[PDB]
């Protein structure tokens, strides 16, 4: 079993009212079945959409998901994800700057 | 160089529930979709046909459509032969298609609980050093259906390098699709790291150097290639630096899109 990594960046420069995509990039995985939310304020974005699973050379898998949004000085966005390898969902919140 | 890959996921949970998912992929642009929900592969571009014919593309699709229920059966059933010591959940995965040259080359490998075990080379299939020993005399019985091997030595040698031409010709534009980067600074809010991030160039080769004039500043540390949804690519390249020595600093970017005119932002 490998442990999902997991990386959360903007498609476009984050400003402030302007909106937006928000990617969650979860990799290193196995076995590939994965439950993989986005939050905003700590609560389920509904409308997130998701690439179609796929492996790399060293047969690891990964996924792509991604939600439209609006940066705000008071709004927080993370990506949580559950899986068989971690005991409890791990959670990474957008940096900010990404 | 590019490379076809056929990327094959089968998750076998107990003997009642199993799926199969395929995405296909020539370099980094998805062509198929193969959900285990629906009888057809499906496509994921206007020219994911190539240049075979509505027919020639059916008696292929059939050919795959065997093909899958077949290697269920054959999973599902070499399980309870083995039972109680190959015992589930099992998640076989297969990786073939070739790579493309100025010729081609192909592969088919295969991977048991992620690990590679298998792979077929030549006109056999064959475990690879290391493989578990269990898997010999199912792999032994699989060579001896000469059919099967023939189909297979087709598919790698020329159905293969056959159907890559007509894709790389028939998506000639996309494959050769300029998209520009965007790029920003940022840093963490002691020493300072500051971070040049670049999104939405594409094809992937690009160079992202942070500078003081024309100094390339040998400590920028690039990070990995990030796919956006849109088939560009993101990328972030940080640097650390004293404080107060962030005056005078810039990051450069150069991409084919670009036209030559890089971006360069000064912090
Ligand atoms: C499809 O292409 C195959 C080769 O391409 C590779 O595999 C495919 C799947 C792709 O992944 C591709 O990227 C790879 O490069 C091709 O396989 C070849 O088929 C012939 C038989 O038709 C084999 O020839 C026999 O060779 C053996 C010796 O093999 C060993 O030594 C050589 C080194 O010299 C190594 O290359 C091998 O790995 C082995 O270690 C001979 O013993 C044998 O000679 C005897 O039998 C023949 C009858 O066939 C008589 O004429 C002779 O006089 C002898 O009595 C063969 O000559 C060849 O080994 C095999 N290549 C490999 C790498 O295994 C396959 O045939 C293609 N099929 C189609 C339908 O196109
Ligand atoms: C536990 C981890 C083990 C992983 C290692 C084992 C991997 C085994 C992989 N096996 C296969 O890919 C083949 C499975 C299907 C095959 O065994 C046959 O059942 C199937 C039907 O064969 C019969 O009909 C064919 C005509 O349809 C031929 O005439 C053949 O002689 C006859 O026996 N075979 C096929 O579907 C062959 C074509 C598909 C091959 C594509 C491979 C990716
Ligand atoms: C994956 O896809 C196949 C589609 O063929 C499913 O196989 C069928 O499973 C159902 C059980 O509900 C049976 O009624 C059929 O006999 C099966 N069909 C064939 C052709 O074998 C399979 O169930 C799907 N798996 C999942 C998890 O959805
Ligand atoms: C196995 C080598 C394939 C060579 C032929 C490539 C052109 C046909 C593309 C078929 C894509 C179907 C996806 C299913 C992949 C699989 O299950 O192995
Ligand atoms: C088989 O596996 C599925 C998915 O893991 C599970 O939900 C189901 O209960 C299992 N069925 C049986 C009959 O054991």
């Amino acid at each position: 079993q490998k442990t999902p990594q997991i990386q959360v960046y903007s498609r476009h420069p984050p400003e402030n009212g302007k909106p937006n995509i928000l990617n969650c990039y979860v990799t290193q995985f196995h076995p590939p079945h994965i439950e993989i939310q986005m939050l905003k304020n700590g609560k389920k974005i509904p409308k997130v959409e998701m690439s179609d699973m796929s492996f790399s050379k060293d047969w690891s898998f990964y996924i792509l998901a991604h939600t439209e949004f609006t940066p705000t000085e008071t709004d927080t966005y993370a990506c949580r994800v559950k899986h068989a390898s971690m005991a409890e969902p791990k959670t990474v919140y957008w940096d900010r700057d990404m | 160089n590019y490379t076809f890959r056929c990327l094959q996921m089968s998750s076998f949970a107990n003997r009642s529930w199993s799926r199969t998912d395929s995405v296909v992929w020539l370099g980094d642009l998805q062509t198929h979709r193969w959900s285990n929900d629906s009888a057809t592969i499906s496509f994921t571009k206007p020219w994911s046909q190539g240049k075979l014919s509505n027919q020639q593309w059916e008696k292929l699709q059939h050919m795959f459509q065997v093909y899958r229920v077949s290697f269920t059966r054959d999973i599902q059933e070499l399980v309870k032969m083995m039972s109680p010591k190959e015992d589930y959940p099992i998640e076989i995965q297969l990786s073939a298609g070739c790579e493309m040259y100025p010729a081609s080359e192909s592969f088919l490998h295969v991977a048991f609980q992620g690990k590679y075990v298998v792979r077929f080379w030549g006109t056999s299939w064959q475990t690879v050093p290391g493989a578990p020993s269990w898997l010999d005399l199912p792999i032994k019985v699989l060579n001896a259906d000469q059919g099967t091997s023939a189909t297979v030595q087709m598919l790698l040698n020329d159905t293969c390098p056959l159907f890559v031409r007509g894709l790389l010709e028939a998506g000639k534009s996309d494959l050769e699709k300029q998209e520009k980067p965007v790029a920003w600074l940022s840093s963490v809010p002691g020493h300072r790291q500051l971070v040049c991030h670049v999104s939405g160039f594409y094809p992937k080769p690009v160079w992202v150097m942070w500078m003081r004039g024309d100094q390339e500043q040998q400590g920028t540390h690039r990070g990995d290639f990030l796919p956006n949804a849109d088939e560009t690519w993101y990328l972030q390249a940080t640097l650390d630096v004293e404080a107060g020595e962030e005056a005078g600093l810039a990051c450069r970017v150069k991409h084919s899109s670009l036209g030559g005119q890089d971006i360069i932002l000064y912090w």
